[PDB]
RNA sequence: GCUUGAGUCUCGUAGAGGGGGGUAGAAUUCCAGGUGUAGCGGUGAAAUGCGUAGAGAUCUGGAGGAAUACCGGUGGCGAAGGCGGCCCCCUGGACGAAGACUGACGCUCAGGUGCGAAAGCGUGGGGAGCAAACAGGAUUAGAUACCCUGGUAGUCCACGCCGUAAACGAUGUCGACUUGGAGGUUGUGCCCUUGAGGCGUGGCUUCCGGAGCUAACGCGUUAAGUCGACCGCCUGGGGAGUA
């Protein structure tokens, strides 16, 4: 049900880790749009910074590393 | 890819000013570009079925317009393919 | 997956291993594969879904309870 | 001729060593008409997961605005070279001088 | 014996069985035991009570090494994966920390087509 | 390109002939030919040691320079030649100072291209540079097994190996063999595979073909005499013995390898 | 001649569309070494199999092939088959805004051509896991099956061949009209972004349903309804989609 940057417009980056913390859960996980309401959109963009992310070693594929 | 700056040479080479687009000679001109660059394109690798179907679509859409231009002036239409090199 | 609950625990309360999955993704890999049934039983997981939710707003009626 | 965002990453005994790539791959790339919009060091900071050896490795991010010819033979120059560990480069989309 | 201080145990609790297995921080094992070492044959090897006497079992046989504090490494479904847990923390141990070691694969290899 | 060839004759439908159009058809660099008389496996004391060799066309050997020691000086490749002493191909290059050598022909080259040697050539087909200096990982031929012996590995058309680990002063290379085989970091090697992969797809076709190869016809055993070969014998067809070599060896099968001295450098044997 | 058909340009949008080349993580397997001990594995149960030559378990290091958990969603793209980790290059198709231009250049299409799941075939590689064939152990009155232990072809790559599927929303392609509601996805216009918005206009798509149709089931503005153009196909069942 909460909104993100479909109101507060912004392109979604893949170097501003401390808002894509809040997407994954701590298994580093991809946490659905089911659960924090984001668009499909964003969401896509989301995965591949996410993806983005776990290549530049800047979030965890997972906690077993 | 067809870009912007090759397009605009095109229209202002074939058609009676930069705002004749559309016209027969232009079109042709503009698939024969395309056609001629997607060879290259297609000289290597061999097996991209699905743009060669894009490209087959131009192909006829060229010779549908070449067929309409040939029935409506002949003068037009011969001075056309001599201009591009093609119609064997 | 990971768990503490530093001192005063006394008791395992692992429900972060049920959180995410802890059986769902190893009791679905470890065999029946067919690269079919996934499609054929996602196509009626939504179908029986949404008739649950289609009854969800047509029960209005008295019943008399 | 193109944005592009190039991020690397660099071995830390070459961490001393970080300004020195700076100078040579810039002046490949505005060698060539390419022009430069950032140089934005993050530094040698923590890794998510030990990449081939142990971690804590040093951050370089370029996002520089060039033609194709030199972008390529910029990541030969990463492959074979020791300290240059995982390089990529980005699309264009209009290169930014943000988001540090 | 070497007289350990702490250590690493490390549970694997397959559909049919439960090896508990209690190393040392260096992955040097100290000393094991499975619910079908434990009696146990047959259907009562795959139950949550063989996994948990496995634990009791390895309670002993260590201790000589002398263990106070230890991780638990839970790996597989298992019967138990909470029994075994349980019977691990009243042998006299301190439990430290949990974490789940499940060897899950990212869409690897292809899984069988057995139990039709 | 391989060109089938059509049944106009017995002895021509099963011939696939590998045609080279880029091969230069002309007379080559005289100055590195010299003579190379047919021995038909014949040694000093004068008997047979080699079986099945003689006859054959007559060919001129030529100097291909596998050492590769001009460093420092770039060479352009001037045109490919065919080499009838070798499997592969070979390329006559132009260094900058007018020398003009034969080298084993790497797959991508063509006629024009600049290659150099040494240490601080760059990483290209065709350089030649020592181990510690190619990164690990990378396909390189023309291997040599001491500093300055020559090149000894991965020479026929096709074949390469691959550094699979350097730790040291030595390097680890998986060979066209499949064997893992330790060698020292201080030998040169280039880069690339070896050309004319198209090899080993031709088909002799001929009786005649592989006896102008300078291969002479080979004769079973078990036609043979038992004087002549311990299978020999045989009132129709009999054979009832272990295939051994005519002089007693077990083969199909058995380690001949006796060596003791190089097996330190040897890691896996191959499969 | 003209513009509502069709088409071209200008500025943008989304997408697993296609091809080529690299690269990342998890996991499986194998090899070597360290710790460590009698079982490991499997089943309804058991045995084949593995293990005191020291297995299973755990850790470290290395080598390989395949596929990309989460995102992931009757979500999206493609004519269809089909396509999903990330990145570089080439490139096709679709949609929206408001303009400009050609001026019916359109629709369908026997023959013909091209693409075309998987299995299989030819040549050269590769082979981790899975797995026809095959072996052994189980069940059974019998089991050359379902079960278990292994395991070849194949599954993977490069180029060709094969042109076959329940290749199916079982519904050919193009065009016009005809109550509606509830959603998803992707543009765009106006108003206050005055506050996770409000009011419209397009493309695709999911479900329920009015009239209408149908033998009924059911379709129902992406119709199986109301009309036009063209192609293909059927004339009881078996024989037989065989000779």
């Amino acid at each position: 049900f909460c909104r993100f940057t479909a109101e507060g417009v912004q392109e979604i980056d893949y170097k501003d880790i401390a808002t894509l913390k809040n997407y994954i859960t701590e298994s580093g996980k991809i946490v659905p749009s089911r659960i924090t309401g984001t668009r499909a959109k964003y969401q896509r963009q989301l995965a591949r910074a996410i993806k983005r992310a776990r290549y530049l070693s800047l979030l965890p594929y997972t906690d077993r590393h | 890819s067809l870009s912007t700056e090759a397009t605009a040479k095109i229209v202002s080479e074939f058609g009676r000013d930069a705002n004749d687009t559309g016209s027969t000679e232009v079109q042709v001109a503009l698939l024969t570009a395309q056609i001629n660059h997607l060879q290259g394109h297609f000289a290597e690798h061999k097996k991209d079925h699905h743009s060669r179907r894009g490209l087959l679509r131009m192909v006829s859409q060229r010779r549908k317009l070449l067929d309409y231009l040939k029935r409506k002036d002949v003068a037009r239409y011969t001075q056309l393919i001599e201009r591009l090199g093609l119609r064997r | 997956i990971k768990v503490r609950e530093n001192e005063p625990f006394d008791v395992a309360l692992r429900r972060f291993k049920r959180s995410c999955e802890k059986a769902g993704v190893l009791a679905e890999v470890r065999r029946r594969e067919f690269y079919e049934k996934p499609t054929t039983e996602r196509k009626r997981a939504k179908a029986s879904a949404v008739k649950r939710h289609a009854k969800k707003l047509a029960r209005e009626n008295a019943r008399r309870t | 001729m193109r944005h592009y965002e190039i991020v690397f990453m660099v071995h830390p005994d070459q961490s001393e060593q970080v300004p020195g790539m700076i100078e040579r791959y810039t002046a490949a790339i505005t060698g060539a008409e390419g022009k430069i919009h950032r140089l934005e060091d993050w530094g040698r900071r923590q890794l998510a997961y030990p990449i081939n050896k142990l971690h804590k490795a040093h951050y370089v991010l370029m996002n520089v605005e060039a033609p194709q010819e030199v972008i390529d033979e910029l990541e030969t120059t990463f492959r074979f070279n020791d300290a240059v560990i995982r390089s990529m480069v980005m699309r264009t989309k209009h290169a930014v001088t943000e988001a540090s | 014996r070497k007289q350990v201080s702490d250590g690493v145990a490390h549970i694997h609790a397959s559909f049919n069985n439960t090896i508990v297995t209690i190393t040392d921080r260096q992955g040097n094992a100290l000393g094991w035991a499975t619910a079908g070492g434990s009696g146990f044959r047959g259907s009562r090897k795959s139950t949550p009570f063989a996994a948990q006497v496995a634990a009791e079992r390895c309670a002993d046989a260590v201790k000589e090494y002398g263990i106070k504090n230890l991780e638990v490494m839970v790996k597989g479904p298992g019967p138990g994966r909470e029994s075994t847990i349980r019977a691990l923390n009243a042998a006299g141990f301190r439990i430290t920390n949990i974490t789940d070691v499940t060897p899950i694969p990212h869409n690897g290899c292809r899984p069988p087509k057995k139990r039709r | 390109a391989v060109v089938k060839c059509k049944p106009t004759s017995p002895g021509r439908r099963h011939v696939v002939k590998v045609v080279n159009p880029e091969l230069h058809k002309g007379k080559p660099f005289a100055p590195l030919l010299e003579k190379n008389s047919k021995s038909g496996g014949r040694n000093n004391n004068g008997r047979i040691t080699t079986r099945h060799i003689g006859g054959g066309h007559k060919q001129a050997y030529r100097i291909v320079d596998f050492k590769r020691n001009k460093d420092g000086i770039p060479a352009v490749v001037e045109r490919l030649e065919y080499d009838p002493n070798r499997s592969a191909n070979i390329a006559l290059v132009l260094y900058k100072d007018g020398e003009r050598r034969y080298i084993l022909a790497p797959k991508g080259l063509k006629a024009g291209d600049q290659i150099q040697s040494g240490v601080d050539a760059a990483i290209k087909p065709g350089n030649t540079l020592p181990m510690r200096n190619i990164p690990v990982g990378s396909t390189v031929h023309n291997v040599e097994m001491k500093p300055g012996k020559g090149g000894q590995l991965a020479r026929s058309a096709g074949t390469y190996v691959q550094i699979v680990a350097r730790d040291g002063a030595y390097v680890t290379l998986r060979l066209r063999s499949g064997e893992m085989r330790k060698v020292e970091a201080d030998c040169r090697a280039t880069l690339g595979e070896v050309g004319n992969a198209e090899h080993m797809l031709r088909v002799l076709g001929k009786a005649g073909a592989a006896r102008w190869r300078g291969v002479r016809p080979t004769v079973r055993g078990t036609a043979m005499n038992p004087v002549d070969h311990p299978h020999g014998g045989g009132e129709g067809r009999n054979f009832g013995k272990h295939p051994v070599t005519p002089w007693g060896v077990q083969t199909k099968g058995k380690k001949t390898r006796s060596n003791k001295r190089t097996d330190k450098f040897i890691v896996r044997r191959r499969s």
